[PDB]
């Protein structure tokens, strides 16, 4: 019934996800 | 004059206030503007810092972890417009794990034209109930508002009296403000779109938000679409050509930037200064245009993207011929299937395979409009060129009257798809022409379309009796080619007064038909005088792993008694 | 990526390291 | 030294700890 | 003598009674008896029609749709014992869809050895319920009764008085019946092994059911067990040999039974005349025995056999090589589980793959007993040589202690298992060893265990708080890899009595542990005093497409309440037998809240009211009615009752009477109830 | 001649339709 | 087999036909 | 819930084919 | 017989294509 | 389709009705 | 610093693993 | 593994515990 929040959580996870994986290679270049 | 200052294009800054110089005079910033990873700040690091050069941002604006800011009424005292062309997540406005961050004081931005607003982690900010997004955005169901001060409900964030609008919204009147000084700013219901000034006359019809005179395009602060020399203009005179949809630049400008990647080269169509042509096209030594030629593959990294968002759409704006795969994945919540149509798939064909997994908010696909061939050189693991799961609310995949399809390889992978009924699906199959490829349990037969009766089979009731205290309906009594597996009848009824759309019959004999005297039957007992009734049934019967008799349901029908 | 190394693997001091200037 | 899966602030903490100074520039292109 | 007529083994009978004088003279029919398919039959083609001569059938026995027919009373009068060696999806007896069948008679009908009795789609019979299937059958839950007259409740049936025994079963005493006439008989609750006789006696230690004459082995009806020449015999003296479990037959005999294939070729072990000998045995020239050798190859038809009952299973029964393929399905409801394993997997191999689909109540496979190899030579589609699906009540495979399992070929094909966890899965893969095999979707990872939390994670509580109206718990804040996963906390609460065996908490914030201030906790309201509780916690995580962290569960603990004062107690009731005695009588209260030390006893007395002193009662108007302090106390320990001495006549009595929960430190004790009384005068 | 699939009752007045007289026997050895 | 033919498939007259003698 | 005797049901539906099954062939032999 | 089942019983018009050819 | 008991000429037209075409031959032995 | 990491923060053996050799 | 704000002899008999060993060597440059 509130499957909806749960898929929401991992939402609000992916959001956490993707702003560290900008802030994360703009460094290693060699 | 409108914009004193200059362009300087959007770069980011890290780690001290050092770079934040290279940033003062310009007056809108081309591209984004990102703000991030500053421990070491202090509250005093600010309060000789201010920038009120800035009116408006193209794109977006970023704010992540920075200590000691607690407002930015004074950072960007100025900022007006938010246009959105490149944005992030749906969003153009990132107010994220902000310590110490407490208020806002953003009176001046006044409208953002596409994108959203999300603000998470930010346990210091306040003044949040007294920002009517509406006046500033369209799409106020997609902003995301969590973990902040205001979620333990304590500040008391007034003014002291009139000023600040108290509009009532959803149950009282909403005190509107940015500060316990600062108000929130309305303008009246006929000066929407190009704003209003002070005392609340309309702006000039290219005007926008702001104006310093009222109806004077120069007098503007901000321009509705396009700006030339003190004049918000509506297009490009000649020899103009739009530039990012907010300027007119002359041939000579748009022809010098292209001589610099000697990185988007630029060429010129329909007026414009624009990135590239589309297929078909052709450019031109002499002016770069797109000229019209026989015969755009946008060839991915490593023949691969995972499609989340509208960040990566644009990635893939306009684009004809894919040669990669595509990963279809949105955990959302909401709908940007129109927005999700606008820079989507006017192309054909898809080299590798399609994939489609745990996106919730899909309804349908018809936002995929052209596309006709699936090539599938490279396939799915497990051979497939196609893939769906866990999709909870895909009902329609298209219309098979003008949509087609073509499937050179590979096969099709159905699971969880809880009302994605299999009729659609085997019309897929068949317009295919791959329907000879596909083995036992490549589509769940238990979890496709289990949320509502789909397939084909109508119950129609021979014989109705009403009363004010009796209800009985007779139907013809289908049979399915096994008559054991018919259980029972599910019968739904409640009453309605609107026609905007629970018990159970056994099974009675069947034993023959010449006469099958059995039209099945129930006594209602629970009427109303005088009352709408909606009612209908559903043929409970037995599952079989085979191709199952699919089973009937009824017409929805509206009875109203005496 | 961050969590591909992160979180699907451990990152060691000596990955986080190129992450370092 | 943590031998741990990281996300968050966990991680975002312990990306600080690793750089210190400088760590990361912001120049893909320029 | 005891058996007058002859053997004549089972034939079945077909369309109209003409082959069924075959079968007049025969005393116990070897095999079965079917009765089938006569619909233009007359009830007078069954008055002059009866055999009172059989006795006893060895294996089953059927009858279906043969029309005209009423009753059994008089076509089988005196058939009494069902062995059942070969049954019939566990059943002896088929009453089934016999059109104008309304009774039986079945009264000399008294032990059915093995097997059940199914009855289904006879709309006209009735006197069911008067018939003890206790006293004939052991599994009486195997016995399917349904689409009948009795269905739809309109028999009287009746008997006129005494005679017929009326036993309470479940509700009320049932009369126990056959007819209006024909009672049911019951024996006496010690000559139940070998039957009694009319009087009630028991009967010989090796009859069985009835008896002519009371404990005489050559006065029987039917033998328990053997039966050799006027006396049943418990085994059978050399050089006699045990035929199909029912006698004892000579060299010569089971020899010259040999000699007519020239179909059931017999051999000879064990003092037994038998079909076949196992694997590592040999025939002999000589005599037929199973003699032991170096090195039972049953090869089925077409490599395949469904099976779904012990009629399935009986035909691979003793089988040591299976050269084929094997698939178990059993919609059953009952669970065979033990005549499953009495018949099966001796043996080590199977040639093909192996099948199971939509099998219900089958919980484990420990039946499978020396199973060792799997070969897979025929692959299921989808090249498995395993099949899983649909078991509802599957949870153990086995014990991987001493149990093995080599598997040559194929693969695992794991759906819909709702109460078979990954755990055991994986071991099978393990001891399997074809882990490197398995694509994805070979196992469904959303269905598969999804009714319990089983695999290895255990929450530990730190601290215990209690009181009679507070609870607190703290654990052990268990945190998976990715601490973002956690989502909750579901907690499972009930009160307990015995110890034979709901919330959700937010989890807090991770942020650190070197001293990780986030022990969780939850307080519980919802007490009552004295009061045992049975609590558990489980948690709640996001799920994976991985192998996603299993995720943890708390122990069942139990945990009392503590208390608090006791209820009024009930009726106090003050009567005065005597002139310085009185009883007080009391109910206990309605909530002792507590286990009640005793009762604390005030007795005080009230004078005389002090406006009776000063009136002049030789005036007309003389109508007289006939009616801190330490008060004196009593501690009432185990009694509800307490008489007081040493009290006046013609003095009233105000009673305080409260209970006590708590005696030794600060006595926690009932609110005060109050009586009036007044002794006897002199 | 129903051209149907059959099972139940329905199925044995069918067979019972199609036999009539002996239609079928019990011999498979003897 | 029975429902194998008379109700996985249909059965014919003639395929009863058998089934008479 | 109650999918017992839905499964139960059909198993009453095997009882039925068993039977039939064993009525089915003794006959052709041919 | 014809009353048999068209009269004790009735008749269905299966019944009655026997007696059509 | 009546569903009813039929004699006499009722029964005849019926019979009439059900055959159309030759519905009858009599050729007992030939 | 010394007290930026086992005062400021909380120092983890880890950490203090490089103050070993 | 205590978990808090370290300082003094406290720390100074952390760093002992957590070296035993060598631990710590002085050549910055020899
Ligand atoms: C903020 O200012 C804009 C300026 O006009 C207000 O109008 C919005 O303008 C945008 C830009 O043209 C419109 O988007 C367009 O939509 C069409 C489809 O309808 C699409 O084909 C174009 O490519 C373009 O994206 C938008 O529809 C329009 N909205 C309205 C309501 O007029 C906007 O309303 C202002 N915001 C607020 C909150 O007042
Ligand atoms: C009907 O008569 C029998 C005769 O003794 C009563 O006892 C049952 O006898 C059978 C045969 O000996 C027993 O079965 C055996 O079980 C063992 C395992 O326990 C197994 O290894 C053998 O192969 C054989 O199957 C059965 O257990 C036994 N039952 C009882 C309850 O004693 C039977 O009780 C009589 N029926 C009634 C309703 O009294
Ligand atoms: C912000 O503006 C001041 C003012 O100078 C204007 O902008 C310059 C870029 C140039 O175009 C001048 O002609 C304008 O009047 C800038 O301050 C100047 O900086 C330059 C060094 O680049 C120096 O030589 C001048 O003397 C400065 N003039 C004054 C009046 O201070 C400043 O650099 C601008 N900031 C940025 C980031 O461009
Ligand atoms: C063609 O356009 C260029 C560039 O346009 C300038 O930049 C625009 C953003 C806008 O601000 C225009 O008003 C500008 O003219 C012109 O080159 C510049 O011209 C101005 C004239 O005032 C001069 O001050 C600048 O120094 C010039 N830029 C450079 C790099 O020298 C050019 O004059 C235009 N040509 C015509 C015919 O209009
Ligand atoms: C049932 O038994 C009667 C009685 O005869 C006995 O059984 C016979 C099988 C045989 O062993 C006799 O010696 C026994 O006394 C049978 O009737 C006899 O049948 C035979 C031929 O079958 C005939 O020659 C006799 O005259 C008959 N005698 C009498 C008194 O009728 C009968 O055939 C047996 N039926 C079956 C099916 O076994
Ligand atoms: C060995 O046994 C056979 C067979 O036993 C007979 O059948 C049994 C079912 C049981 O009824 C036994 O009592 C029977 O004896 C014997 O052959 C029969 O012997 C009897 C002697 O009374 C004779 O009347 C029968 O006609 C014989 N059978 C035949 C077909 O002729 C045999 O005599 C026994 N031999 C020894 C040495 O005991
Ligand atoms: C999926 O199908 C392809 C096509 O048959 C299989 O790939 C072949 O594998 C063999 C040996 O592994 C090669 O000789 C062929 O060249 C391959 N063909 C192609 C087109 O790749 C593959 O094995 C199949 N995978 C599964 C899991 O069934
Ligand atoms: C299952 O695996 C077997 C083993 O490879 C496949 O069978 C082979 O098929 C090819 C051509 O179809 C033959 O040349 C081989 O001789 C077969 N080998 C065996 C052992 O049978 C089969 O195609 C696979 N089936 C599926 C559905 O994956
Ligand atoms: C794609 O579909 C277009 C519309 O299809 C037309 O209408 C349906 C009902 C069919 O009858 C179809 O044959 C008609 O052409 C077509 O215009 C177009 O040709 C189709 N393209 C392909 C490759 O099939
Ligand atoms: C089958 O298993 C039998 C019992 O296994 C024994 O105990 C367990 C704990 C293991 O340590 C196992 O290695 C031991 O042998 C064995 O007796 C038998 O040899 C096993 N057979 C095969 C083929 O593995
Ligand atoms: C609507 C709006 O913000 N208008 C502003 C006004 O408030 C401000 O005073 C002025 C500069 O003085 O610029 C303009
Ligand atoms: C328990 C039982 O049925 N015993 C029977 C008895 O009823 C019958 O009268 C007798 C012969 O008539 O044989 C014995
Ligand atoms: C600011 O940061 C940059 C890079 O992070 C560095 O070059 C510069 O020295 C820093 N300045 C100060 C004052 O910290
Ligand atoms: C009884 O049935 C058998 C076998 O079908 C047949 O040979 C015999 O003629 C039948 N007898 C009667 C009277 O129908």
């Amino acid at each position: 019934a509130a499957a909806k929040e749960l898929e929401e959580s991992s939402f609000r996870k992916t959001f956490e996800d993707y702003l560290h994986n900008v802030v994360f290679v703009p460094s290693p270049s060699r | 004059h409108l914009y004193p200052g200059e362009v300087c294009p959007g770069m980011d800054i890290r780690n001290n206030l050092t770079r934040l110089h290279e940033l003062e005079n310009c007056s809108v910033i081309e591209g984004h503007l990102q703000i991030l990873l500053m421990f070491k700040t202090r509250p005093e690091d600010f309060r000789d810092l201010s920038f009120p050069k800035l009116i408006m941002i193209t794109d977006y604006l970023l704010l992540f972890r920075v200590y000691g800011l607690e407002s930015l009424k004074d950072l960007f005292p100025n900022l007006t417009v938010i246009r959105g062309s490149r944005l992030f997540f749906n969003y153009a406005l990132v107010i994220f794990e902000m310590v110490h961050l407490k208020e806002l004081g953003l009176y001046n931005l006044m409208n953002i034209t596409r994108g959203s607003v999300r603000i998470e982690k930010n346990n210091e900010l306040c003044y949040l109930a007294t920002i009517d997004w509406s006046r500033i955005l369209d799409s106020v169901e997609d902003n995301y508002i969590v973990l902040n001060k205001d979620d333990n409900e304590e500040c008391g964030d007034i003014c002291p009296g009139t000023n600040c609008p108290a509009t009532v919204i959803n149950g009282q009147f909403v005190e509107r403000c940015w500060t316990h000084s600062h108000c929130q700013k309305v303008c009246p219901t006929i000066c929407k779109s190009h704003g209003c000034t002070a005392e609340g006359l309309c702006c000039h019809s290219e005007c926008l938000g702001n104006c310093s005179q009222p109806d004077d395009p120069t007098k503007c602060v901000a321009c509705r679409n396009f700006y030339l020399d003190g004049r918000c203009v509506e297009t490009c005179p000649p020899p103009y050509y739009h530039f990012q949809d907010w300027r007119c630049v002359n041939f000579s400008f748009c022809q010098d930037l292209h001589h610099k990647c000697k990185c988007h080269q630029y060429v010129i169509h329909n007026n414009k200064c624009i990135p590239e042509c589309p297929s078909g096209y052709t450019m031109n030594s002499s002016n770069l245009l797109c000229t019209p030629c026989l015969g755009k593959v946008c060839h991915l990294l490593e023949g691969e993207k995972t499609i989340d968002s509208v960040t990566s759409a644009q990635e893939l704006r306009g684009c004809t011929v894919i040669n990669g795969s595509l990963i279809i994945n949105i955990r959302g919540g909401n709908n940007l299937a129109a927005e999700l149509e606008a820079n989507l798939g006017l192309i054909e064909e898809i080299s590798g395979y399609l994939k489609i997994r745990r996106s919730y908010a899909l309804v349908s696909l018809s936002f995929f409009r052209k596309l006709r061939l699936i090539r599938g050189e490279t396939l799915e693991i497990g051979n497939y060129s196609f893939y769906a799961l866990d999709n909870q609310n895909l009902r329609q995949l298209w219309d098979w009257s003008k949509h087609n399809l073509t499937i050179t390889q590979g096969k099709l992978f159905f699971h969880y798809n809880p009302k994605l009924c299999l009729s659609e699906i085997h019309k897929m199959e068949e317009v295919s022409g791959t329907k000879g490829r596909q083995e036992r349990n490549d589509i769940a037969l238990k979890t496709n379309g289990d949320q509502a009766s789909c397939e084909n089979e109508l119950l129609k009731f021979s014989y109705i009796r009403t009363s004010f205290d009796k209800i009985l309906l007779r139907w013809e009594p289908y049979w399915p080619p096994d008559f054991r597996d018919l259980l029972g009848f599910m019968l739904f009824y409640k009453e309605a007064p609107y026609q905007n759309v629970v018990v159970d019959i056994d099974p009675p004999l069947r034993s023959n038909d010449p006469k099958s005297q059995n039209h099945p039957g129930w006594l209602m007992r629970g009427l109303k005088p005088w009352t709408q009734y909606a009612i209908f049934v559903k043929t409970l019967v037995t599952f079989s792993d085979e191709r199952r008799t699919y089973g009937a349901k009824s017409d929805i029908i509206y009875v109203q008694t005496d | 990526g961050i969590v591909e190394q992160c979180c699907t693997s451990i990152c060691s001091l000596y990955q986080l390291e190129n992450y370092c200037n | 030294f943590v031998n741990q899966h990281l996300c968050g602030s966990h991680l975002v903490e312990a990306l600080y700890l690793v750089c210190g100074e400088r760590g990361f520039f912001y120049t893909p292109k320029t």
